């Protein structure tokens, strides 16, 4: 009667920490014969320890081997604690154990091979521990075993062939382990299996055909393994199957057409299974299928119209395949269809008007296809439309002017089509637009003032159209992050309100007609990493305020009329990789502060009025690699000696100056691939190391009479 | 038996420019 209680005390000696109640109620009192009122304990009719339940206490220690002394133990619940150490093989001695839950601990080493002795054991939870080693075959010989959860351990080796011995096993979870080898054919003999989680392991070989012997199967996950061979699955069994996920394996063959047999299937997911061949017609037999994801395979052929018979279809993900043909009009028929993801395929023809008429579709992701046709006015009638990415297709015609009225557009990316006409004023009517991508079309006209109103726009890409006119003013509390307008006809001054968008990261205004001065307000943009104003009619000077943009990687103002001296305050853009001033009126001599930017790998200041000489400071620039272009500055002097320090410099254009000097210093550029010295007054011979390119590009030395030969 | 159902693979979300 005291025996179990004494057993509990030895076990207690193995514990690092216990709740205060354990400290206070577990102890020998000459007036107490039994542990039955002790904190974690529940006793028998006969007053022996029936249950020991420590769950979700903070208990640290080991489970001592004395646990085997409790021959009346029914429930042992240690779940969710700090336990560590090995699981004792003497547990195989608790002859009455029904439930054994060791989950969510730090248990380590091997799973005991003695659990076989437990004739009454129903549920076994080992999940979320540090367990390791092989799985004992005896583990599937536990006679009454119903549920077994091994997930999240370091377990390794094969799924034991004895798995076929477990005729009571209902739910078996092995995921997130090191299990390797072939799935044993004997798995089909485990006849009760409902839920089978084999995913996230190291398994190889084929899905065994005997998986078709399990007629009580609901849930099968074999994904994230290394499996090959055909997927031989589907049969008159699998009428109970709700969920199938085979994703991330390398199969040889296609989607098995036999899946037509599994009438209850809710979700069919094989993403990246190296599947080739055709999408089977038989998939149209599935009335309950809410998810079909075949994406990232080698799938060919057309989409069967029969899929328009999957009445419950919610997600159809076909993306990243070789699929061809027209999108079946039958799909518009599905009134539960939320997301149609066709992108990155070979689809052609128009999107059938049925699909454009869907009041269920939120997301139409068709980009990177050969699709074409005109955008119908019906599109403006899809009330649930949120994301539409039609980019990289043959779509033509105007964008319907009402797009955005029956509101709630979030993302419009139409880039890279043949679209003509103006930009619709209503795209932001619902005040949800994050992404307006119209770039690379035939569009024209100005930017509607209403679009300027949309503060939710994060990414605005109009680049490469026939757009023209002035820019909108932008607001404080505008979300603009990425702006690219390059290659248009935009004119007028750069709006100063652009500096108010605190989250602005990237600005490309290049190849436009912008005039006037660069607004000093742009000094407010401290998240700006990239700025391209190049190729405009910009004039005046660079505001020193731009020194406040501390995040700048890339700054290109080239090809404008800018003048003045380069502000020395710019010594603080400590992230600058790229500086391009070429083709302007800049003066005040070549900037000295350049070495302060340790990150500068590209310096092209060509064709300005800088004057003076090449500074010796130019010689300590740590990272100069891609180009150094000083050409066309009326630079006078000789090549300063420090310049020979640039041993990472790949290209040098010094040409078209008044430099009168040796050319000797160039022996020191050890990485130089290309050089251009022309129309200079350099006296004396050519250095040795410029030969190979001197052989191929002799032109680069012209305008220097006094250059000699070796 | 005990816990919540394991979720099926999402695949890759659609991108934009
Ligand atoms: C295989 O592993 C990948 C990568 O971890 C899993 O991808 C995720 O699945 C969840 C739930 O479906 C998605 O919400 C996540 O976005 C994905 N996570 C990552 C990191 O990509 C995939 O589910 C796994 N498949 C199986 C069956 O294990
Ligand atoms: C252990 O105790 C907790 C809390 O009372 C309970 O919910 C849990 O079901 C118990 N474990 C077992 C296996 O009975
Ligand atoms: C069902 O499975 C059988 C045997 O595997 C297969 O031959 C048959 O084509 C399947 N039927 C359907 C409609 O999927
Ligand atoms: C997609 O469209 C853009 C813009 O026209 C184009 O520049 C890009 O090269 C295209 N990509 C592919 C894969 O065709
Ligand atoms: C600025 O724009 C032009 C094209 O418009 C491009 O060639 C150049 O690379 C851009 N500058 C930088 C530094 O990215």
């Amino acid at each position: 009667l005291n025996s179990d209680g004494l057993t509990l005390l030895s076990l207690l000696k193995h514990l690092d920490r216990v709740p205060p109640q354990v400290t206070s109620t577990w102890k020998i009192n000459a007036s107490e014969a039994t542990p039955c009122n002790w904190f974690g304990i529940t006793c028998d009719d006969s007053k022996n320890v029936a249950s020991l339940n420590f769950t979700r206490s903070r208990v640290s220690g080991q489970l001592g081997p004395e646990i085997g002394e409790l021959k009346s133990l029914q429930i042992l619940d240690l779940s969710t604690n700090n336990f560590s150490g090995t699981i004792p093989s003497t547990l195989g001695n608790c002859t009455k154990l029904a439930t054994l839950d060791l989950s969510e601990n730090g248990f380590s080493d091997k799973i005991p091979d003695t659990l076989d002795s437990l004739k009454r054991l129903e549920v076994l939870y080992l999940y979320i521990n540090f367990l390791t080693g092989e799985l004992p075959e005896s583990l599937f010989r536990i006679p009454k075993l119903q549920v077994l959860y091994l997930d999240y351990n370091n377990l390794t080796g094969p799924i034991p062939q004895s798995i076929g011995d477990a005729k009571e096993l209902v739910e078996l979870s092995m995921y997130a382990n090191q299990f390797s080898g072939n799935i044993p054919e004997s798995i089909g003999n485990s006849s009760s299996l409902q839920i089978l989680y084999l995913h996230r392991n190291k398994l190889v070989g084929s899905l065994p055909e005997s998986l078709n012997l399990l007629g009580n199967l609901t849930t099968l996950f074999v994904g994230n393994n290394s499996l090959q061979g055909p997927v031989r699955f589907g049969s008159p069994n699998c009428k109970n199957l709700l969920t199938l996920d085979l994703s991330y394996n390398e199969f040889e063959g296609g989607v098995p057409p036999a899946l037509g047999n599994c009438s209850s299937l809710d979700a069919l997911v094989i993403v990246s299974g190296n599947l080739s061949g055709t999408i089977p017609s038989s998939l149209g037999m599935l009335k309950n299928l809410t998810i079909l994801n075949l994406s990232e395979n080698r799938l060919s052929g057309s989409i069967p119209a029969e899929l328009g018979n999957c009445s419950s279809l919610n997600l159809l993900k076909l993306n990243d395949n070789q699929l061809v043909g027209g999108i079946p009009s039958a799909l518009g028929k599905l009134r539960k269809l939320e997301s149609l993801e066709l992108f990155e395929n070979r689809f052609s023809g128009e999107i059938p008007i049925e699909i454009w008429k869907s009041q269920s579709l939120t997301q139409l992701l068709v980009y990177q296809n050969n699709l074409t046709g005109e955008l119908p006015v019906e599109m403006t009638e899809m009330k649930k439309l949120k994301i539409a990415t039609l980019f990289n297709n043959s779509f033509y015609g105007a964008i319907p002017p009402g797009l955005g009225v029956n509101s709630s557009l979030e993302e419009v990316d139409f880039i890279g089509n043949k679209l003509t006409g103006e930009i619709p004023p209503n795209l932001c009517h619902g005040r949800k637009l994050r992404i307006l991508n119209l770039g690379s079309n035939l569009l024209h006209g100005t930017i509607p003032a209403s679009i300027g109103h949309c503060k939710t726009i994060r990414r605005f890409i109009l680049r490469e159209n026939n757009l023209s006119g002035l820019l909108p003013e932008f607001s404080q509390d505008h979300s603009l992050s990425f702006l690219d307008f390059n290659s248009n006809n935009f004119e007028g001054p750069i709006p100063g309100s652009l500096g108010s968008c605190k989250n602005l990261s990237s600005i490309n205004l290049s190849r436009n007609r912008f005039t006037g001065q660069i607004p000093p307000q742009l000094g407010n943009l401290q998240n700006l990493g990239y700025m391209n104003l190049s190729r405009n009619l910009l004039e005046g000077s660079l505001p020193a305020q731009l020194s406040n943009c501390v995040s700048l990687e890339r700054f290109d103002v080239g090809f404008n009329s800018l003048n003045g001296s380069v502000p020395s305050n710019f010594s603080n853009w400590k992230g600058l990789t790229t500086l391009v001033l070429s083709e302007n009126r800049f003066s005040g001599g070549i900037p000295q502060f350049l070495p302060e930017l340790k990150k500068l790998s590209t310096l092209q200041i060509a064709r300005n009025a800088f004057g003076g000489e090449i500074p010796s400071s130019i010689g300590l620039i740590e990272d100069l690699i891609y180009d150094l272009d000083l050409s066309g500055n009326g630079l006078t002097g000789e090549i300063p000696a420090k310049l020979g320090d640039l041993i990472k410099l790949t290209r040098l254009n010094i040409s078209n100056n008044n430099l009168t000097g040796s050319l000797s210093v160039l022996k020191g550029l050890t990485s130089l691939l290309h050089v251009d010295v022309s129309n200079n007054q350099f006296t004396g011979p050519i250095p040795d190391n410029l030969e190979g390119q001197l052989l191929s590009e002799p032109s680069s030395f012209s305008g220097n009479p006094n250059l000699c030969i070796p | 038996k005990q816990r919540g159902k394991e979720k099926v693979s999402s695949g890759r979300p659609g991108q934009h420019n």
